[PDB]
């Protein structure tokens, strides 16, 4: 449609365009933290992988 | 304190990595500016009496 | 910091059969080098500000001048005067 | 930047001096160094932080600027001291290889010149200091004049 006609979202639609998802991003942090803690407890970089 | 860590390099490395991560996260959420906020608040009242 | 680095060592060293003058001389002799290292590291680090230029350089130069010259002169005078301070203070305020 | 390396420099220099002048394996040379200089670090840190503590206790634009400077300075210094106590010994005992007998010696070029010059400077400084201590009255008036000026 020509100029002079725009679009806006409402309700649930607002946050979808305001951003997607970031669950995978945080799931990685929880793994690095656990790896670091286990490495400190074991005193070795190789065991925490098990 | 110094004798405890002389035998546990990995635990010290873990603490250092935690500090580095915290610093990066803090940097990621800091506003930038020229000078700190130094101006005091002011309120103005407007009246008309033709 | 520079003064304490010598004062504390001299105090620890005199507590064992060392006179005031002997302790002061030994402390100065042993602590000379680290004092110079730590002072000149700071001086060389702050040199970049001393010769600043471009955008927002006035404040950089203003801080650099004072910090640079104060540190240099203070270190040069302290390395020679601190032992005298220790000896005089110990001699007057006995114990 | 130039202040956070003071404690690490002190520790490393002490351990290096012990190793060079006593021929000691690094792991226990580090423990001896930590025993000798475990109090200088705390003294230096306390002295540094006690001066920046009062900067953050004023009001106004000047007070805001003082706080912004002082809090950053103090936090960085405290973290540097903690790191020097914690991590420096571990690396100095594990990641630092043994010093070959006389490895630091026999330097040629710039380094040997610098070593000779620094030895001469140290000798002259000790000779001057040993003298300035037999005149404890004139030097006090000199100091008073310097302070007045
Ligand atoms: C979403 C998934 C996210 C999961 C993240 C989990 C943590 C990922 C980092 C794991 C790093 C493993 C390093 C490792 O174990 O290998 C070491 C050497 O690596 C080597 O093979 C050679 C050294 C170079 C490896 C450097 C590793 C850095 C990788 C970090 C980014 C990934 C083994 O050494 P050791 O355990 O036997 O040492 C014993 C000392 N006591
Ligand atoms: C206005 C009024 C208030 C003003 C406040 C101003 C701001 C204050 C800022 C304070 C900053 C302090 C930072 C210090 C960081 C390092 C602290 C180390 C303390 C310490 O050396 O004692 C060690 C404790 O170990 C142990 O006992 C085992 C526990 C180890 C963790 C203890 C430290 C806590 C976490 C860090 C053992 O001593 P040492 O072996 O290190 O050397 C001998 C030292 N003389
Ligand atoms: C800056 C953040 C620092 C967080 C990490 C600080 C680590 C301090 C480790 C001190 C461990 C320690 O020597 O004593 C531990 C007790 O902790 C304590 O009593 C104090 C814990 C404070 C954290 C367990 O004692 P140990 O089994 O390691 O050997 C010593 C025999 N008491
Ligand atoms: C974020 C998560 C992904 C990055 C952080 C994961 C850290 C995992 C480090 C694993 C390193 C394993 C390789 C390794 O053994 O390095 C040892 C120390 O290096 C080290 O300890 C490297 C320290 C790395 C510091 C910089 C990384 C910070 C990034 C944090 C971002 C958040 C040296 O041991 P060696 O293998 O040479 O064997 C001879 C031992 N005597
Ligand atoms: C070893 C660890 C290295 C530490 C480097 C920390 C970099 C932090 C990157 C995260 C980040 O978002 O930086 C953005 C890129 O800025 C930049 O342009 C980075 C410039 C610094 C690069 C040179 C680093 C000095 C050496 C700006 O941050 P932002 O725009 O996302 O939001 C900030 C609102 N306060
Ligand atoms: C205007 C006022 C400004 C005030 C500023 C004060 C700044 C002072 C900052 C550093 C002060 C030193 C704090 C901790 C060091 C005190 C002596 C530690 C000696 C030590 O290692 O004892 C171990 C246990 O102490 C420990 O475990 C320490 C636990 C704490 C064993
Ligand atoms: C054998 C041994 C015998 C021991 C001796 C016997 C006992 C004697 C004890 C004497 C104690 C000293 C009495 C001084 C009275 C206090 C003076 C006013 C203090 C004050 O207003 O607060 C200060 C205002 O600084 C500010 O930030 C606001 C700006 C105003 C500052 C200008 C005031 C001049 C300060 C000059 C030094 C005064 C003494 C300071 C200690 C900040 O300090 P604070 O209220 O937060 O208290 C620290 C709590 N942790």
């Amino acid at each position: 449609l020509g100029s002079g006609y725009s679009l806006e979202w409402g309700g649930q639609s607002r946050e979808e365009a305001k951003g997607g998802s970031q669950t995978i991003a945080l799931y990685a942090l929880a793994a690095v933290a656990v790896f670091l803690v286990l490495a400190a407890l074991y005193e070795s970089w190789s065991i925490p992988l098990a | 304190m110094a004798k405890f860590f002389i035998d546990r390099p990995i635990f010290a490395w873990v603490i250092s990595i935690f500090i580095i991560a915290a610093g990066i996260f803090g940097i990621k959420s800091l506003p930038v500016s020229q000078y700190p906020s130094v101006a005091a608040p002011t309120i103005t009242l407007h009246a008309i009496y033709p | 910091k520079n003064a304490i680095l010598i004062i504390e060592f001299a105090k620890d060293l005199q507590a064992q059969g060392k006179s005031a003058v002997e302790a002061a001389l030994e402390a100065a002799r042993l602590r000379f080098r680290p004092i110079i290292m730590t002072s000149f590291a700071f001086i060389l680090g702050v040199v970049p500000l001393y010769i600043a230029g471009g955008a927002s350089s006035a404040s950089q130069r203003a801080i650099g001048t004072t910090v640079f010259w104060g540190m240099l002169i203070g270190t040069l005078l302290s390395v020679f005067l601190v032992p005298l301070f220790y000896v005089v203070v110990r001699k007057f305020f006995k114990e | 930047i130039g202040i956070v390396v003071d404690d690490a420099i002190v520790v490393v220099e002490n351990v290096e001096r012990i190793m060079a002048g006593e021929g000691l394996p690094p792991k226990e040379a580090t423990k001896k160094a930590m025993g000798q200089i475990s109090g200088a670090v705390i003294g230096i840190t306390a002295v540094l932080i006690s001066v920046f503590v009062p900067l953050a206790m004023f009001s106004g634009a000047a007070g805001n600027i003082y706080k912004q400077f002082a809090l950053t300075m103090a936090s960085s210094i405290a973290f540097s001291a903690f790191l020097a106590l914690t991590l420096t010994p571990a690396l100095c005992a594990t990641m630092l290889k043994t010093i070959p007998k006389g490895h630091h010696e026999e330097k040629k070029g710039f380094f040997g010149w610098f070593n000779k010059k620094f030895d001469s400077w140290t000798h002259g400084y000790e000779g001057r200091v040993a003298k300035v201590l037999r005149k404890t009255f004139r030097m006090m008036v000199v100091y008073i004049g310097l302070a007045v000026v």
